[PDB]
């Protein structure tokens, strides 16, 4: 019995400590995700701006060279 | 052997044993700080079984006082009779049990516990002959039903051969603190079968109804439960507390109460039923306390037999008389009583009758109809437990469902054990 009431108490301290380790661990997976995927959002939007920067190159040159 | 040392745990274990020690300490001239002002030599000549003697002759009860939260001892503290006890055995944690019996058994008493037993070993190491232990508690909480079950397990195993009674509040959907109780009564029970040798069942059902039906109290409080219960307890106890020839210990009454070990379980009543003018007959004591009416746990005793009786009248009456019509129970209604144990009521009588009235009637009875109690409570359980109801708050404290499964076994053997002596 006195073996028993030890395996309780410390199955108590696993769980607690394991709710915390796996909710530690689960919200710095979204965190880290999350930054991922919104500079993913932001790095082809401004690659979609600086696209247009080269296209407006090739008209500055096409009026150039047709003279 | 003549010391015995109490423990009170939890809410209602601390309330009931604070009127416990408010009554037999009014019975021994022992006022609210501890010094006597009696009259007759008869108040002390065994008041060693329950006090110590001070320094300036103060008597001071042998009592500890154990709880996981401060509210009720703090109350004891300020109540009528708080100055007796030794402030060393208050022993209290602060963080409470929830009413959780995983709580009181397994973490927040667990924390608890080893300073209890300092002070029980600092009450027992200066006991002439240390009887035995009783432990008022309740079995629908967390302290005392959790607790209090681990305190008996530590007390015997550090005393394996001294005396364990307990004086143990069932619950009842009647007068109910939380849905939870069933859970803890029946993981208490498994317990207290293992670990006491004589067990008081005192039935909130029943202290309700007598004091609902047989004393007119339309809204009965705790206090007018409490009442019944400290009147029972002085009345078990008197035999021990007072003299004389025909004496009385612990281990005796144990032995010839108890024919099966796991079989200890008893049903007490008392006579008259008080919250008066005309005294009783010895006829009506012995009628009444054999009534189920005046039982203390919640059974028909016609649906089972006695095993044993004992009977402790109070008074100054015709122990002729007694005797006569405690043979005319016996042998009017010889089919409630076990053959197969011949002489199985033994009475006593005493002369120092309780505060109040002229003469008094206690009855405790071994009788196989418990097992009726048990039933109630291990439909309670199952009704919830088939649905793992409730569980969550258990298992988050380390607890199993098999020790749920286990406890509800072992008590549905207990019943399986009573219903086995009541056919044969
Ligand atoms: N007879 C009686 N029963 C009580 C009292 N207080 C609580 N109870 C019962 O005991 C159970 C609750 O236990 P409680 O002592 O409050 O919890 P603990 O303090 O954690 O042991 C319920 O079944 C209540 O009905 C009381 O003063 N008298
Ligand atoms: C079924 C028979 O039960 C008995 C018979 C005798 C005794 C007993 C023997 N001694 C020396 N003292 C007791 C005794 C009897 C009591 O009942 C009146 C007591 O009150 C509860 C008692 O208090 C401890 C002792 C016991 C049971
Ligand atoms: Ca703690
Ligand atoms: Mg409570």
């Amino acid at each position: 019995k006195r073996e028993h009431e030890r395996e309780v108490i410390q199955k108590a301290i696993e769980e607690n400590n394991n709710f915390i380790k796996m909710a530690k661990e689960k919200l710095a997976q979204k965190m880290e995700s999350n930054k991922e995927n919104r500079e993913a959002h932001l790095a082809a939007m401004l690659e979609r701006l600086q696209e247009k920067d080269k296209h407006a190159e090739e008209v500055r040159k096409n009026k150039e060279l047709k003279e | 052997m003549r010391e015995i040392v109490h423990i009170q745990a939890g809410q209602c274990g601390n309330q009931i044993g604070a009127k416990f020690w408010e009554v037999i300490s009014d019975e021994h001239g022992i006022d609210p700080t501890g010094s006597y002002h009696g009259d007759s030599d008869l108040q002390l000549e065994r008041i060693n079984v329950y006090y110590n003697e001070a320094t300036g002759n103060k008597y001071v009860p042998r009592a500890i006082l154990v709880d996981l939260e401060p509210g009720t001892m703090d109350s004891v503290r300020s109540g009528p009779f708080g100055q007796i006890f030794r402030p060393d055995n208050f022993v209290f944690g602060q963080s409470g049990a929830g009413n959780n019996w995983a709580k009181g058994h397994y973490t927040e008493g667990a924390e608890l516990v080893d300073s209890v037993l300092d002070v029980v070993r600092k009450e027992s190491e200066s006991c002439d002959c240390l009887q035995g232990f009783q432990l008022t508690h309740s079995l629908g909480g967390g302290t005392g039903s959790g607790m209090g079950t681990l305190l008996i397990s530590k007390i015997r195993e550090e005393y394996p051969d001294r005396i364990m009674n307990t004086f143990s509040v069932v619950p009842s959907p009647k007068v109910s603190d939380t849905v939870v109780e069933p859970y803890n009564a029946t993981l208490s029970v498994h317990q207290l079968v293992e670990n006491t040798d004589e067990t008081y069942c005192i039935d909130n059902e029943a202290l309700y109804d007598i004091c609902f039906r047989t004393l007119k109290l339309t809204t009965p409080t705790y206090g007018d439960l409490n009442h019944l219960v400290s009147a029972t307890m002085s009345g078990v106890t008197t035999c021990l507390r007072f003299p004389g020839q025909l004496n009385a210990d612990l281990r005796k009454l144990a032995v010839n109460m108890v024919p099966f070990p796991r079989l200890h379980f008893f049903m007490p009543g008392f006579a008259p039923l008080t919250s008066q003018y005309r005294a009783l007959t010895v006829p009506e004591l012995t009628q009444q306390m054999f009534d189920a009416k005046n039982m203390m746990a919640a059974c028909d005793p016609r649906h089972g037999r006695y095993l044993t009786v004992a009977a402790v009248f109070r008074g100054r009456m015709s122990m002729k008389e007694v005797d006569e019509q405690m043979l005319n129970v016996q042998n009017k209604n010889s089919s409630y009583f076990v053959e197969w144990i011949p002489n199985n009521v033994k009475t006593a009588v005493c002369d120092i009758p309780p505060r109040g009235l002229k003469m008094s009637a206690t009855f405790i009875g071994n009788s196989t109809a418990i097992q009726e109690l048990f039933k109630r409570i291990s439909e309670q359980f199952t009704a919830m437990f088939r649905r793992k109801a409730f569980l969550h708050w258990y298992t988050g404290e380390g607890m199993d469902e098999m020790e749920f499964t286990e406890a509800e076994s072992n008590m549905n053997d207990l019943v399986s054990e009573y219903q086995q002596y009541q056919d044969a």
